[PDB]
RNA sequence: AUAGUAUAUCGGUAGGGGAGCAUUCCAGCGACGUAGAAGGGAAAAGGGCGACUUUUUCUGGAGUUUCUGGAAAAGCAAAUGUAGGUAUAAGUAACGAUAAAGGGGGCGAGAACCCCCCUCGCCGAAAGACCAAGGUUUCCUGAUCAACGCUAAUCGGAUCAGGGUUAGUCGGGGCCUAAGGAUAAGCCGAAUGGCGAUUCCGAUGGAAGAACCGGUUAAUAUUCCGGUACUGAUAC
RNA sequence: UGAGGGUAGGGGUGAAAGGCUAAUCAAACUUGGAGAUAGCUCGUACUCCCCGAAAUGCAUUUAGGUGCAGCCUGUUGGAU
RNA sequence: UACCGUGAGGGAAAGGUGAAAAGAACCUCGAAAGAGGAGUGCAAUAGACCCUGAACCCGUCUGCCUACAAGCGGUAGGAGCGCCAGGUGUGACUGCGUGCCUUUUGCAUAAUGAACCUACGAGUUACUGUUUGUGGCAAGGUUAAUUGUUA
RNA sequence: UAAGGGCAGACGGUGGAUGCCUAGGCUCUCGGAGGCGAAGAAGGACGUGAUAAGCUGCGAAAAGCUGCGGGAAUCGGCACAUACGAAUUGAUCCGCAGAUAUCCGAAUGGGGCAACCCGUCAGGCCCCUGACACAUGAAUUCAUGAGCGAACGCGGGGAACUGAAACAUCUCAUUACCCGUAGGAGAAGAAAACAAAAGUGAUUCCCUCAGUAGUGGCGAGCGAACGGGGAU
C-alpha cells in the first residue's frame, strides 16, 4: 500500500530548508532554539 | 606479601596430575551438546572416537577433535604414547557460555528476541 | 625543569635495584620515567619480524633516581644557582657535570 | 491454550527422560581394522563383504 | 503497673503511648591493618526478648573502627511499579507464495545449496530491455567467513583493500515565462507585521545552437576509437 | 495519472460518512502553564513492650465525603 | 552523539589488567577456532569482555532416599544407612496442617495482585502558630536589621 | 534396582551485585567582568600530515609563518608503530605584539534549493583566470546602523487549569507566554510631600509597624501607610 512518506528533494528543501527557516521570525526562533541546544544537524540542509 | 604466591604454588602442583582439554565459546546450544556428552561418558577412548565419527549429531565433530587433544595432553604429561584399551573418558561436562541476542520481526510491527547460545566443553581422561 | 637529564649518572634509591648506579639513556618527560643503563632488565617475547626472548631496560620513575655526588659516590639532592642557572650537589656544594 | 503455571525444574526434567542421542551401529572392518557402520562400505579401504567396491585413488 | 521482694495484670484490627537496633557522614578521646583492611563463601557461639552482635577458617589485596555526643538521600514482599540479568512454555511454532529438480567434473579441512558441463522445469505486453524519482558505491577485482544471510557455505547486495563514471551537440544549466512567491511606489496595522506592479524569482511548458551508426574494458561510452554530419564564436 | 504550487486547528476541506487533515480526529501534533485537579483505586519498607475502639445521633447540592457529639489513648488534677 | 520523527521535537547505553606491557618467543593436539604446556610477573582462577566477583539460573561428582503411591509441600515425632564421639548429611513410617497481600459484614476462594533474582522506589524541608519534655533569667524576659575588633 | 527424580555438600559455568577507587557532577563563598559584529560576528561547509578515518589546531603562508621577553634538552597534537628530520649558532614549550586567514552565514553587486549560479565597472594576463569597487535605511562624498548572545531592568500585549468543596463577581495573576528595547546595572530621585499646633524634609534597599487599619458574592481571599531602628 501507499505509505505516508513519498520523498522529493525539491519539496523537502522548500518546506524545511535553511532558506525557508530564515525567511520568517518564527523560523529564526526555531534556529535559535536548536543552536542553544547544541544540535549537530541544524536543518534538513545539513544531512544532504 | 607472598600469600597468593603460596596459594598458587599448590594449585600448579596438583595440575601436573590432571589430564584434560577444554573447548571455550563454542557457538552452539549447550542443551544439544549435552546430548552428545551423555553418550561417551565413562567410555573407552578408542571406542568413543569411532562413536563420535559416525554420530548423526552435528556437535560430535567438534567433540571428536577435543578428545584427540585430551589424549595428546595425557601423553605429554606422562612421557609415553598411550596404549590401546588403556585410557577412558573419566569426566565430561558442558556449561552454558555467553548468549548473542538478535531480533526477528513478527506480525503487526512487533519484534521478538532470538538467542544464539554458546557453550564450554571440558573432557578428562584416565588410565 | 627536571633534576636529571640524558647523559647524567644517577643512583637508584628505591625499588629492587636500589643501591645501583648507572647512566641515563632516555627521559620520558610526560610519564616522568627514564631508562638507566644496565638496570631493570626485562625478558620481552618477540615474534620474528628471527624472534626469541630479548633483553631491554624498562623505565624507572624519576622520583626514585638521584644524581650521584661529584666528589663522593653517594646520591644527593640538587639545587640550581645563578653561578644562567646551573645545577649543584647539595651534599658537597660543587657544580654538577 | 496458555500455561496456567510455569513448570518446575522437576517436571521439565522428567519429560526430558526420553531425549537421547541414538548410538551408531558400528562394526570393525575385517580388512582395514577400522570402525564402520554395519551394512555399509568402509570409507577407509573401500571394501565391502570381503570384496573391493570403491577403488579409491 | 502499684507499694516497697509482695499483690494485680500481660489475645488483639483502626488507632494512642514507651523503649531500642542497623545504615551514611561529623566532633572528641583512642585503636587495627601487606606478620593481611573492606567485601565475598563456610562454620560455631551469643542476646530479659528482638532489630542484631562476636569469633574461627578459605577467598581478597588496601583500607577499617570502639565509646560519648551530633546530623540524615536512615531499613521493601506485593504499587497490571522501573532498569539489568536469567528462566517457563520448548528443542515446541516457524524457516515468508506448491515455478522443480537430477547427474558428472572442480577448488577445498569441510559441499543438497559455490564454479563448469549435460539433462529437466518456470517467465516471455515479462519475472526481458531503456529512462525518471528516490538511493548513494550497493558497480569490478583480490583477500576473509568472526558478525550479517531465518540451514551449511569454499558463496553474497557481508568485512577490508585496490580500482572504476571521460561530451562544442545527450540530460541539465546559462534565455523565457505559468500557478504561486518576494518586492517597488503606495495602502493598512499594539508590536511581531498584512497587502500591494507591466518588476524579479519560479518548470511540470516555450527556445532561431547544433549527431547518428558501429566497435572496444574486469568495470565507461550519442562521452574513448572508426566512419559520416552538424552549430556558435574568433583571426586573416 | 506525473511534476510543482495553495488552503492550518473551533481553523481547513467535505457529490455530507462527523468523513479526512502524516498508521492519531465530536477539535491534530510539539513544547510550555505543569508535579492542573482526582471527596476515586492501588501502594506505604527495622525491633520489642503497655493500652485499645467504631460501623450510632445531629447537620450537610448530603448519602462510599465532611463538622460536632458518642466510643480509644498520653499527661495532669480530683474523688467517684 | 547513536537512534526515533515530514517537521517542530524527543533522546540513550557505555568507568577500573598490571607497579611496570614485562600484553605470553617456542613446543603439543588440531585444516586453522580452542586448549595443554613453557615463559613474564607478588599474583595469569590478574590473559585482553582482564580488580573484587553475590543472587536468580545452569552443569559434573559424592552420600542418603525414591517405581502400591494421592492435596499450600511444612511442622512435631522417629528407625536405618553414610561421614567426623556425640556432632553432622539423609529420611522408612506416624500425627497435625486449604500460600501470601489487599479489600471486606464475611475470602482456600472460582474477588485483586505478582515469572524469578539483583538494583531502584513513596510523611521531607522552609516559614508562622500551638501543646509539651529540658534549660537560662526572673517582675521582668528578649533582641531584629545592622555596627566594631580579630582572623 | 534407578530409566529418571529429591535433598545436602564439593568444585565449576553464567551474570555483574557488592567493597574499594576517580577522570565527572552538585551547591555555594570571595574578587573581577558583563559583551562579539560591515576592519564581516555567533554558528557552519570544505580543506590542511611522510603516513591520516575521527577529534584537536589551523586556512591555499593551511598540526602552521615573523619579532620581543622567558626557559634549557629534548621535539615533529590526541597517538601509537614505521619512516625521515629539527635542535646548546638554544628546537619543541610559555607570555605579548604582528602576518596569513577559502566558501556560507546580518551577508550587503543580482539571484538562490545555505556552503551555489549570473553580472557592471575600472586595471593586468590569456575559450578563461587574477585583483578592486558596486545593498538598504536614517544624518550631513563622509559618518552611522542592521545580526548574534546568560540572567537581571524598563516598556507593549496577555491566558487557562486551579480556589471559592458547584459557579458567573472574585481568585490563579497586573503570573505563564509573545513582542520591543537599554546598561553594568536599570528604574526612581530633590516636594504643587508627609503630618497634626508637635514635628520630619530628595530617591532606593533591610528590620519593624502588622496579618494591623481597611477591602471583600463582607465569601474564598486580598492587604497598606504613618511612626521608629538601620545601610548609604
Ligand atoms: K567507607
Ligand atoms: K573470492
Ligand atoms: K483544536
Ligand atoms: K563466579
Ligand atoms: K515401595
Ligand atoms: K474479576
Ligand atoms: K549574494
Ligand atoms: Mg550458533
Ligand atoms: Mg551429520
Ligand atoms: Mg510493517
Ligand atoms: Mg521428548
Ligand atoms: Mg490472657
Ligand atoms: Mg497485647
Ligand atoms: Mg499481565
Ligand atoms: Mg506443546
Ligand atoms: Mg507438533
Ligand atoms: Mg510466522
Ligand atoms: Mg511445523
Ligand atoms: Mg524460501
Ligand atoms: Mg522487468
Ligand atoms: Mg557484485
Ligand atoms: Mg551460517
Ligand atoms: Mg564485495
Ligand atoms: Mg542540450
Ligand atoms: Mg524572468
Ligand atoms: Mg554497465
Ligand atoms: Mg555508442
Ligand atoms: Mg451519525
Ligand atoms: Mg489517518
Ligand atoms: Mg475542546
Ligand atoms: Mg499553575
Ligand atoms: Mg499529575
Ligand atoms: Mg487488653
Ligand atoms: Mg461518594
Ligand atoms: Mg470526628
Ligand atoms: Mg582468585
Ligand atoms: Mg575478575
Ligand atoms: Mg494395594
Ligand atoms: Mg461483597
Ligand atoms: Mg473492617
Ligand atoms: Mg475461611
Ligand atoms: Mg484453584
Ligand atoms: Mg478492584
Ligand atoms: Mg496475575
Ligand atoms: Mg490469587
Ligand atoms: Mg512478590
Ligand atoms: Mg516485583
Ligand atoms: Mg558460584
Ligand atoms: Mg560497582
Ligand atoms: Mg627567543
Ligand atoms: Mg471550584
Ligand atoms: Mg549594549
Ligand atoms: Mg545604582
Ligand atoms: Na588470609
Ligand atoms: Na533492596
Ligand atoms: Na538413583
Ligand atoms: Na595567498
Ligand atoms: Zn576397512
Amino acid at each position: 500500500m501507499k505509505r505516508t512518506y513519498q520523498p522529493s528533494n525539491r519539496k523537502r528543501l522548500n518546506k524545511h530548508g535553511f532558506r525557508s527557516r530564515m525567511a520568517t521570525a518564527n523560523g529564526r526562533r526555531v534556529l535559535a532554539a536548536r543552536r542553544a541546544k547544541g544540535r549537530a544537524k541544524l536543518t534538513v540542509s545539513d544531512e544532504f | 606479601g607472598a600469600r597468593k604466591h603460596n596459594s598458587a604454588e599448590a594449585r600448579k602442583e596438583a595440575l601436573k596430575q590432571m589430564y584434560f582439554a577444554k573447548l571455550r565459546n563454542v557457538p552452539t546450544s549447550p542443551r544439544k551438546m549435552r546430548l552428545v556428552a551423555d553418550m561417551i561418558r565413562g567410555m573407552e577412548v578408542n571406542r568413543a572416537l569411532g562413536v563420535l565419527k559416525f554420530s548423526n549429531k552435528e556437535a560430535s565433530a567438534r567433540v571428536e577433535k577435543l578428545l584427540r587433544s585430551a589424549v595428546a595432553n595425557w601423553e605429554e604429561k606422562n612421557e609415553r604414547k598411550a596404549e590401546e584399551g588403556e585410557l577412558f573418558v573419566s569426566r565430561i561436562c558442558v556449561d552454558g557460555a555467553s548468549t548473542l541476542k538478535r531480533l526477528r520481526p513478527a506480525p503487526q510491527g512487533r519484534g521478538y528476541r532470538i538467542r544464539k547460545r554458546s557453550n564450554h566443553v571440558t573432557i578428562y581422561v584416565d588410565t | 625543569k627536571l633534576h636529571i637529564k640524558k647523559g647524567d649518572t644517577v643512583m637508584v634509591i628505591s625499588g629492587e635495584d636500589k643501591g645501583h648506579s648507572g647512566r641515563v639513556l632516555e627521559v620520558l618527560v610526560k610519564e616522568q620515567r627514564a631508562i638507566v643503563e644496565g638496570l631493570n632488565m626485562i625478558k620481552k617475547h618477540a615474534k620474528p619480524s628471527q624472534g626469541g626472548i630479548i633483553s631491554k631496560e624498562a623505565p624507572i620513575h624519576i622520583s626514585n633516581l638521584n644524581v650521584v655526588d661529584p666528589k663522593t659516590g653517594k646520591a644527593t639532592r640538587i639545587g640550581r644557582r645563578l653561578n644562567k642557572l646551573v645545577r649543584y650537589a647539595k651534599k658537597s656544594g660543587e657544580e654538577i657535570k | 491454550a496458555h500455561p496456567k503455571r510455569r513448570q518446575s525444574k522437576t517436571r521439565t526434567a522428567k519429560r526430558r527422560t526420553h531425549d537421547k542421542a541414538v548410538m551408531p551401529t558400528l562394526a570393525k572392518c575385517p580388512n582395514c581394522g577400522a570402525w564402520h557402520i554395519y551394512h555399509t562400505v568402509c570409507g577407509d579401504c573401500g571394501y565391502y563383504r570381503g570384496k573391493l567396491a570403491i577403488e579409491k585413488e
